[PDB]
């Protein structure tokens, strides 16, 4: 509680395993280096689900480090960013199962009640954000992701021109704001792939970030599978992005994939 | 002020809450046309919308009626949804409510919730060569296609006042083709 | 080059052709594009749109202006300083 | 037979539709700024499958274009390069339907004894490669995707280090070979992501395009459903790749993720 941890490079600032409870309200983790959390590494073996390591950051709560969270491998995480705290990490894990074969719990993730996590992966098993936002710095995997309250991904914007970033999710369900830059006369933008299953009510915010465009030209924006149920609606001012002499609308046909059309800007 | 009914013949062509027309729901047949008052066309086809319309001394609307009829609608946007099967309510799974696609003058989901088939014929032709689609009465050749506006509740973007279809030939039958009547005001 | 009452018609309509592209209430001819276009002023798409019918010629159109004079090309969203309007109407007897 | 075509920039060297059946070997199709093929345009609408509008390039056919085949919506296609024939163009649809939510058969295509088709796509529902290889020149969107004895795959080597390629398929089938690039001192590499179901014998082959690696670093190459039943194989000889002074095998984790492991060389 208003604590203060510094780690150096070799190590992590916490390390929590065979069933742990953490809690960090206030103050500051940082782990330059290397890892602000780590979990496991001392195995004991469970066929119930007993305290599946539980680590929450609350209350204000800062950490940043190389990564935010590094999984071990054999245990099932559950992190939880809360009350408005904030993590600049990584969120990465073993890559290989120890016993290749028969499952591996999950490693969960809360993003809750203004909290905010800054960063890239592909290791978390479901991702909820809930009115708090994931500021997406690479290109991503993750299982399932929910969204509720206003909770958003936020493609950070590359300062490198023309460099555009792919999130790709197993099942969407819920309700959130999902912020994507396009770059118009390259005609390229940030994409989000659905790979099983998605439904619920989206939103798409728009950031001009390649300058305006020689020609109009469409942009593919979402995919997702053949008869999905989920809809998506342009968030910027009147469902309609002006770039340059440009007007681009969302219009979606067939199959789940959701482009971004525009022609000449209304005289 | 609502779309074609089912039961127009009871209702008459524009009722509030009740089962709209479509390929799928086709009107009933008209009886001024050999219809015997409960049998329905076996299609929702241009051909019989303006059967039905002509039975009631009203048309389908041109381009220049229906730009004008539909204008207060919220602009490119849809019902959402897997369908809008009655008037006045909100679709099957609807993304936005009704009431954003009304009128300027009360004309009930104006635009994208269902393409009402027009009385203006351009676009794409068909065969160049005769062609017996007619639901038996003749045949057609170099057919062009006959207008569809509004949109309907699965174009998102695409739907409004001014939203035009111009590749369907009048025989065709879909679950998005219904129509809304017009005629003549008339002053003594 | 000639004097506007040139073009009075039988009926008193003056500068009836060969002065500006009067747009009908007909569609025909060269299609737009193929494809969903958004050119209605922000009031929905248009998929293979036919052309909107102008009548007459105008001042540029030489000696294709007259009473039949029709140009099936410009889809409605096109705009040009020879292309304007004439109003009809029904004729009501009571 | 044996003829030669050519077309401007507003035009293409073959328009075919409603039910259409064209053959050209031999010969050669440019079109330096227009589609070599266009299919549509003429609405002629029956519910049986007819002829549906058949394009076969065979014996040795050149043909050249800013797209190989553009598809006018809403009639069924069915291309194929077989004896050799060669086409570059990129293949593309129209993006939205005519009427949204009606039926639209698929645009098919079907490589064979031989042949190679040099481009890319996001409009092909279903290609099959068949002793014949697809130069993949971009990212890409296929449907079904379905190889047999050495049908290959090829990613084109980009010009610009650390630009990777990606290929989003549907489903997975038979058995193939796909080269793809590798940038090691990066960590980036092309991914191949299948989405719904993989199944068979496929074999990766490693092309170095991003040499000397500060470490070693594990990199994604390949993604696949749940418990998927396809095996992948590198086939670099000896099962390795040596990039500078570390060598890479391939090790499938977890839910079918093949990446490409490595550590330091053997003295
Ligand atoms: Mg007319
Ligand atoms: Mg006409």
């Amino acid at each position: 509680a208003q604590s203060i941890v510094e780690a150096p490079q070799l190590g992590a600032a916490i390390r929590a395993g065979r069933g742990a409870r953490v809690t960090v309200s206030g103050g500051s983790l940082s782990a330059p280096h290397g890892n602000v959390i780590e979990t496991g590494g001392g195995a004991r073996r469970f066929p119930p689900p007993a305290s599946p390591l539980s680590i929450t950051l609350q209350a204000g709560a800062r950490a940043q480090g190389r990564a935010l969270l590094y999984r071990v491998l054999p245990e099932p995480v559950k992190l939880t960013l809360a009350g408005g705290a904030q993590g600049q990490g990584d969120i990465v894990a073993t890559e290989l199962p120890p016993i290749p074969g028969a499952s591996s719990g999950p490693l969960d993730v809360a993003l809750a009640s203004q909290a905010r996590w800054t960063g890239a992966t592909r290791a978390v098993d479901s991702l909820s954000i809930d009115n708090a936002t994931w500021v997406m710095t690479d290109n991503s995997n993750v299982g399932a992701l929910r969204l509720a309250s206003d909770g958003s991904v936020d493609f950070q914007q590359p300062a490198e021109a023309g460099r555009f970033k792919v999130l790709m999710v197993d099942t969407l369900a819920g309700s959130g704001l999902f912020r994507m830059n396009v770059f118009a006369d390259l005609g390229l933008s940030d994409k989000l792939v659905v790979m099983r299953d998605a439904s619920g009510q989206h939103r798409l915010w728009v950031r001009n970030s390649g300058s305006e465009p020689a020609s109009a030209n469409t942009m593919l924006l979402v995919q997702t599978p053949r008869g999905s149920a989920a809809t998506f609606t342009l968030a910027n001012k009147d469902g309609k992005v002006d770039i340059g002499t440009y007007r681009y609308r969302l219009a979606a046909n067939g199959n789940g994939q959701w482009s971004l059309v525009g022609a000449k800007a209304p005289p | 002020i609502y779309l074609l009914g089912v039961n127009h013949l009871t209702d008459g062509t524009s009722k509030y809450n009740v089962t709209i027309a479509d390929g799928s729901a086709s009107p009933k047949k008209s009886t001024k046309f050999g219809g015997d008052g409960s049998a329905a066309y076996s299609d929702g086809a241009w051909y019989n919308f303006a059967e039905v319309m002509t039975h009631h001394g009203k048309r389908l609307p041109n381009y220049n009626e229906f730009q004008a009829l539909a204008f207060g609608t919220t602009e490119a946007t849809s019902s959402g949804g897997t369908d809008v099967p009655t008037t006045g309510v909100n679709g099957t799974g609807a993304t936005s409510a009704w009431n954003i696609f009304t009128s300027k003058w009360g004309v009930v989901q104006a635009s994208g919730c269902l393409w009402t088939w027009g009385n203006e014929f351009g676009g794409v032709n068909g065969a160049s060569e005769y062609t017996a689609n007619t639901g038996g009465r003749g045949s057609v050749y170099a057919q062009p296609a006959a207008a569809l506006f509004g949109g309907a509740w699965n174009g998102t973007s695409l739907s409004g006042s001014r939203a035009a279809l111009w590749y369907s030939g009048p025989s065709f039958s879909f679950a998005f083709f219904g129509a809304r009547g017009v005629c003549d005001h008339l002053i003594l």
